């Protein structure tokens, strides 16, 4: 059904956000995010930070953080 | 110094960004705004109070205290801010109208920010809009934020943080989840592993009863050092207040510069006069009868007129 | 609530503090932890 | 101005809460449950449906309340008192008087 999440109905009969479904939460008793997603995990030409954003690793130095995440101002490396 | 959550961040979506505007003010006669955040500002780590550098909440899974120099902290509406002073929890800076506040760390890459939707008009003092207070004109009462950052407002209180439970301290391998603590730290879990149970362990643990995470939440007893009352956090199972923390930039009764506008070019006539007006800014001509009946009158004059 | 007088008190120190504001707080709608609530604006200030 | 302050809400995860009374002005707490609330470090809640959750709101005066009060006053039998100065001959005085 269509309820708050305006999204998918996980198998418990919870309403869920299919927003939710690939951030790696199971948010739910049941079925609960376990579904695929397309998540490539690139080549290490291109860093991939912690939520597994794909970033081109010549920006993990530039001044601009290139995720969400901010690994790219790394100290280790900058 | 903890986490929030903000409506607006450098990306965006809403994120816990460690910098949270939990309150703002406005009721300076001179376009300053206090605003109140989640992090401190003027203190080191171990909560030393060099002015030089700010601290926050680390942001990343094994949760610490982390600096950095106040330089970098940005406010901004419309533009940018001039920073009238810093301490603790709060910032005052002088900024332009907007409909919103910004506060941002410009750190590079580490750029992050947390904006609320709170709008700010260029008030004024006086009887006459002014862009910026001229110097050929009468002073006035006003009031402004003090920028002595000893000065207090008031204070708002803190209570022992609760609860922060880390994903990232928990593993599910064989089936059954490891409490993997980071090294050193004391990690306190508690879990309805199949039924209701918690402890403290300073290393990695194995549970018993429960085959997901879902159930098991581990964290740590950092107690040791107190947060705002602010909603981000859940309260500790006893949030009774620890004390009290001042606020700073004590709204102070002062004196302030206004325009003169051209005198008034009046023009006399039988039981009546004309008063000739020129006028840049919205000015509040007002005037009333010394009879039984008062006839207030208020009207807010602008350019030359009559 | 929205009006004049929206919180009271005898002096502006006391915890003696009376109030009325249409506060009503919503079902936490939301997976990221939140308070959401509402409430009328400051009657003081839509006064001023 | 009325500060609304929303204190940090609890949450007893797998049991009651009560919605008990408090003096604060306009004190409006309420209990929701199936909260499952997640902070920064993910998940927060012993149970996975009967997390029940206490949210919390009242008011006090602002920071600049301070300055930017203002007081109702009730108003009455107003009494005009008055400056003299008085010049008579070649005497002159000033008194003051209800
Ligand atoms: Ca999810
Ligand atoms: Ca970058």
């Amino acid at each position: 059904a269509k309820c708050e999440p305006s999204q998918f109905q996980c198998t418990n009969g919870r309403c869920i956000t299919l927003l939710w479904k690939c951030d790696g939460d199971e948010d739910c008793v049941d079925g609960s995010d376990e579904k695929n997603c397309v998540k490539k995990t690139c080549a290490e030409s291109d860093f991939v930070c912690n939520n597994g954003q794909c970033v081109p690793s010549r920006w993990k130095c530039d001044g601009d953080p290139d995720c969400e995440d901010g690994s790219d101002e790394s100290p280790e490396q900058c | 110094p903890y986490l929030g959550f903000c409506p607006y961040c450098r990306h965006s979506a809403p994120c816990f960004s460690p910098i949270k505007i939990e309150n703002v003010w406005d009721e300076s006669d001179d376009g300053s705004i206090r605003i109140q955040v989640s992090a401190q500002f003027g203190y080191d780590q171990a909560g030393t109070a060099d002015v030089t550098k700010f601290r926050y909440m680390s942001y990343d899974h094994d949760h610490d205290i982390k600096e950095d120099s106040v330089k970098k902290i940005a406010i901004s509406t419309s533009g940018p801010c001039r920073r009238l002073g810093h301490k603790g929890y709060f910032l005052l800076a002088q900024c332009p109208p907007g409909d919103s506040v910004t506060v941002s760390i410009t750190s590079g890459a580490s750029e992050n920010s947390c904006t609320v939707e709170k709008k700010i008009r260029r008030k004024f003092v006086g009887r006459e809009e002014y862009l910026f207070p001229p110097v050929h004109g009468k002073l006035v009462k006003c009031h402004v934020y003090d920028h002595l950052k000893e000065t207090s407002a008031g204070y708002i209180t803190m209570h022992r943080p609760g609860p922060h439970a880390y994903k990232s301290y928990l593993e599910e391998a064989s089936g059954e989840v490891y409490i993997k603590p980071p090294s050193g730290k004391n990690v306190t879990y508690e879990c309805k592993c199949g039924d209701y149970s918690t402890g403290i362990v300073s290393t990695r643990t194995k549970m018993n009863g429960c085959t997901k995470a879902k159930q098991c939440i581990a964290y740590k007893s950092d107690q040791t050092k107190w947060v705002y009352n602010s909603p981000d956090l859940i309260r500790h199972t006893d949030h009774s207040v620890q004390g009290k923390l001042h606020i700073p930039f004590r709204l102070t009764p002062t004196f302030c510069p206004v325009p003169l506008a051209h005198t008034p070019t009046v023009t006399k006539w039988f039981k009546g006069i004309t008063l000739h007006l020129t006028a840049t800014r919205p000015t509040l001509l007002t005037t009333r009868k010394l009879g039984l009946r008062a006839d207030a009158t208020a009207e807010w004059i602008t350019g030359t007129t009559s | 609530p929205g009006a004049f007088g929206d919180i009271q008190a005898s002096s502006l120190d006391a915890t003696d503090i009376v109030a009325r504001t249409d506060i009503r707080l919503l079902k936490p709608s939301v997976k990221n932890i939140h308070v959401p609530y509402t409430q009328a604006v400051s009657g003081y200030e839509m006064w001023k | 101005k009325f500060h609304t302050v929303i204190p940090s809400p609890q949450v007893k995860c797998c049991g009651s809460l009560e919605c008990k009374a408090s003096s604060k002005a306009d004190y409006t707490c309420r209990v929701f449950g199936g909260v499952y609330p997640f902070m920064w470090g993910g998940a927060q809640c012993f149970c996975d449906s009967e997390n029940t959750q206490l949210s919390e709101a009242y008011v006090e005066f602002a920071p600049d309340c301070t300055i930017d009060h203002a007081v109702a006053l009730k108003v009455h039998t107003a009494a005009l008192k008055v400056g003299l100065r008085i010049v008579y001959g070649n005497t002159t005085a000033h008194l003051d008087t209800f």
